[PDB]
């Protein structure tokens, strides 16, 4: 069931990176957008978020998100997600940090939920074009039609085809931890943390401690607080830095693999066939940019192949070893003459 | 069963070099966080250095810091504190110790669970010399209440261990063999002592047997009343 | 750095006392320490971690208590086994020193030392140098004082001393006095004085020989 | 393909020698005189030794 996924619901832990257009400038926002993945047909995008989707600090849920402000994790009911494009999107599920939506074309996509008080969104520089399974260059999925096997993404989440590494998050800077007790600084933990002391002044460099203080150093903006916080873990993002250790094992299970279903795909308007002495005028209204493809029965195939898209008649020459055409999605026909 | 084993400990001279050695087993060496903690002859623990389980890492008391390197080959399961530059102050056993058997990047709350026996460096321009062994002579002035004391004063050697039995061992009761003080030459010397009835001392012989085996010297002394 | 202080430095208990040693870091180190013992001439044993998580196979009268900058190690009902250095040691950060160790001696009734003195052998003499030495033989406490006095003169920094473990059968100390001269100086002289003060003797005592008389 | 990146790493003061791994089409490099700012303020101070 659902609670049947705790790699990625208990051990993993929201991350946050250097989203390159937060807002006004790259700002760090903890929904860093990550491996946009656009390469479906009927226009379902997978996002890899930097924030933790779904799952409550409490072991697990679905109408709530996990996302790190602060050194803590601030999750909270998840109630304004959007997702957006040249115009905006509709999700369609998400699972930690992985969000599947349907988009329509545009060269942007940005991510953002809105806590109430603040936005915290954040977009990236990636262009998202969507060919619709078939021959006709259409746009939208239509009501009706023939269906022809296309690939996308599926909305299951329960699947293991692929798994992504996940190891020690790294040694991640807090200026807010260099106190000062107007003699010298004062570390601090939260809880159960263990900090490292660094400061310009010739002392001892290295500081790893639970709670304590600096020997001599007094200048705050002379120092280093570095964080240690390895109960939890993190995906292996390109934009944080790498923990000194080893790589910590843990695959997490891609929620949303690819499969091979079926999309509904348009039909072409029918031609008008017109018969002419070892000719075959063919009237043609497409709806929409469709590809048209001929081809000669005989020895010699002389093919024809050229998209039609303002309505247009074309003729060809039917000799009588026969000839073949395929417009749009309609099943091939043949020819003869007299 | 966990095994630490130290080797590489001797005699080295001021300001030259040697390399301790801790052979490991019965447990994943290359998994886990090693420290070299000393003790000087009669003093208390002193932690000396630490090393991560992938080297990446190492720490250093300020008494050792410039001078005292740790390393470790976890395809040898061997842990190594390279010396340099010693100091007379740096005469200790060296003990090459783990904490309890379970893994870590740069984190440890079980410090110093499992040990080696230690090996003895001594830091000292002496050679190595015999004693000279020389009787403590019961006198009037070395009796009390109608019991004689009489002992050997074993003199300057180089290193130690000297060891001092009585009779051959056959004398055991009332017998103290103090530790061993170094002098301001660079030699060691203590006393053996033994108490013995008053009476005794015209029947019975009393002979210290000492043995220096860094030196292959073994002494037999004699002790009798100084004769006026 | 931090530092770890230890007190008492040492102490005498009988079986089955309570025995409280305390420890106290120089800094804050929350709960991140433990306690060893050494037995003489023995590797460390480890008894407690995490300031009060008692060291399994450990007795459970060992426990431990305290938080921040000052920690205890508490033995309930102090065993025979249990005569031993005791150590502190903070493991929150590296470098992780120890605390100077106390010692937990056996305490007994007071004994007087038994004082003797010897005069340097003719053998040594022919060596050029002349060692007297003065014994303090089965005594308790552990505190004693020797003072060489050279012709009445109260003589510095040409004496050492060595003191034997705790006896195993009678809880006493011994101790060794050596007055090194030079042979030289040894015949300039006639009265050789070893003078002894301890908690036992209600008065000094004082053992002497005249250079060349039996 | 997929040009997975894995995490860079990133030391305060003195450089750090890169090794040949065996991954296919493994590209690395080493960058010197950056200055990272990140979530609490700046990574380190050694400016030139970054
Ligand atoms: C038929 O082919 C001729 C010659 O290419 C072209 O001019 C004409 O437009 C085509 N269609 C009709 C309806 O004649």
């Amino acid at each position: 069931d659902l609670d049947t996924h705790f790699t990625q619901y208990k051990l993993a832990r929201p991350y946050i990176a250097d989203c390159p257009n937060c807002g006004h400038s790259r700002c760090d926002s903890p929904i860093a957008i990550e491996e946009v993945r656009g390469d479906a047909h009927a226009g379902v995008i997978r996002i890899q978020t930097s924030a933790m989707f779904g799952l409550k600090t409490d072991g697990v849920d679905l109408a709530y998100m996990s996302f790190m402000n602060g050194k803590t994790q601030k999750s909270i009911k998840i109630d304004n997600l959007h997702v957006r494009t040249s115009a905006p999107c509709s999700l369609v599920s998400h699972h930690g940090y992985y969000i599947l939506a349907q988009c329509p074309p545009g060269d942007t996509v940005t991510v953002g939920f809105h806590d109430g008080p603040n936005r915290h969104t954040c977009t990236v520089a990636h262009k998202v074009e969507f060919r619709p399974v078939g021959r006709e260059k259409y746009r939208h999925p239509p009501e009706h039609g023939v269906e022809l096997p296309c690939n996308r993404y599926t909305h299951k989440r329960a699947d293991q085809g692929h798994y992504v590494e996940m190891h020690q998050p790294g040694l991640v800077a807090d200026h807010s931890l260099l106190s000062i007790h107007s003699a010298k600084v004062k570390i601090t933990v939260p809880s159960g943390a263990q900090v490292k002391y660094y400061c310009k002044c010739p002392d001892v460099r290295e500081g790893i401690t639970s709670s304590d203080h600096t020997t001599t150093c007094t200048d705050v903006k002379q120092c280093r607080a570095y964080l240690i916080d390895n109960k939890k873990w993190v995906y292996n993002s390109g934009r944080l830095p790498r923990g000194e250790g080893d790589t910590f094992k843990g695959k997490l299970h891609v929620p949303f693999v690819p499969v091979k279903a079926k999309c509904i795909a348009t039909l072409a308007p029918e031609p008008l066939v017109e018969h002419k002495h070892r000719t075959l005028i063919l009237h043609l209204h497409p709806d929409h940019p469709t590809l048209l493809t001929t081809r000669s029965l005989g020895s010699d195939a002389n093919p024809t192949r050229q998209w039609i898209e303002r309505p247009t008649t074309v003729n060809f020459t039917v000799t009588g070893e026969g000839l073949e055409y395929t417009w749009g999605n309609h099943p091939p026909k043949r020819v003869w003459a007299q | 069963q966990v095994q630490l084993v130290e080797s590489g400990g001797g005699v080295v001279q001021p300001g030259r070099s040697l390399r301790l050695s801790c052979a490991a087993s019965g447990f994943t060496f290359s998994s886990h966080v090693m420290y070299w903690v000393r003790q000087a002859p009669g003093k208390g623990l002193e932690w000396v250095a630490v090393i991560t389980y992938d080297g990446g890492n190492k720490y250093y008391a300020d008494s050792v810091r410039g001078r005292l390197t740790i390393s470790r080959d976890n395809s040898k399961n061997t842990l190594y504190l390279q010396m340099n530059s010693l100091r007379a102050e740096d005469t200790a056993v060296y003990y090459c110790a783990s904490p309890r058997g379970d893994s870590g990047s740069y984190y440890d709350i079980d410090y110093f669970d499992y040990w080696g026996q230690g090996t003895l460096v001594t830091v000292s321009s002496a050679s190595t010399k015999g004693p000279s062994v020389f009787p403590l002579a019961p006198s009037s002035k070395s009796t009390s209440g109608g019991t004689a004391a009489l002992g050997c004063l074993v003199k300057d050697y180089f290193p130690e261990p000297v060891t001092v039995s009585w009779n051959s061992g056959a004398l055991t009761s009332g017998v103290h063999t103090f530790p061993a003080v170094l002098q301001s030459s660079g030699l060691y010397s203590l006393s053996s002592v033994v108490t013995v009835p008053s009476s005794s001392l015209g029947t019975q012989t009393y002979i210290c047997n000492v043995n220096h085996k860094p030196s292959n010297t073994k002494v037999d002394k004699k002790v009798e009343p100084k004769s006026c | 750095d931090i530092q770890m202080t230890q007190s008492p430095s040492a102490m005498s208990a009988s079986v089955g006392d309570r025995v409280t040693i305390t420890c106290r870091a120089s800094q804050g180190i929350s709960n991140y320490l433990a306690w060893f013992q050494q037995k003489p001439g023995k590797v460390p044993k480890r008894l407690i971690y995490a300031a009060s998580s008692l060291q399994s196979g450990v007795p459970s009268r060992f426990s431990g208590s305290g938080s921040g900058t000052e920690f205890t190690l508490t033995i309930s009902s102090l065993q025979p086994e249990d005569f031993a250095t005791y150590y502190c040691l903070q493991h929150n950060t590296s470098p992780s020193p120890f605390g100077q160790g106390t010692k937990v001696e056996i305490k007994r009734t007071v004994a007087a030392p038994s004082v003797f003195i010897f005069p340097p052998s003719d053998e040594q003499l022919k060596s050029g140098t002349a060692s007297v030495v003065c014994l303090l033989n089965n005594f308790y406490p552990r505190e004693a004082k020797v003072q060489w006095k050279v012709d009445n003169a109260l003589q510095s920094g040409n004496s050492q001393e060595s003191v034997t473990e705790q006896d195993s059968k009678d809880s006493t100390y011994s101790l060794s006095s050596t007055l090194t001269l030079s042979k030289a100086d040894y015949e300039k002289h006639k009265l050789y004085a070893c003078e002894v003060t301890h908690q036992g003797l209600s008065s000094p005592v004082t053992k002497s020989f005249n250079r060349g008389e039996c | 393909y997929k040009t997975k990146v894995p995490s860079p790493v990133v030391k305060c003061c003195g450089a750090t020698q890169c090794t040949s791994k065996p991954h296919p089409d493994y590209q690395c490099q080493v960058f010197t005189g950056v200055y990272p700012f990140m979530w609490g303020g700046a990574y380190c101070f050694c400016d030139t030794e970054n």
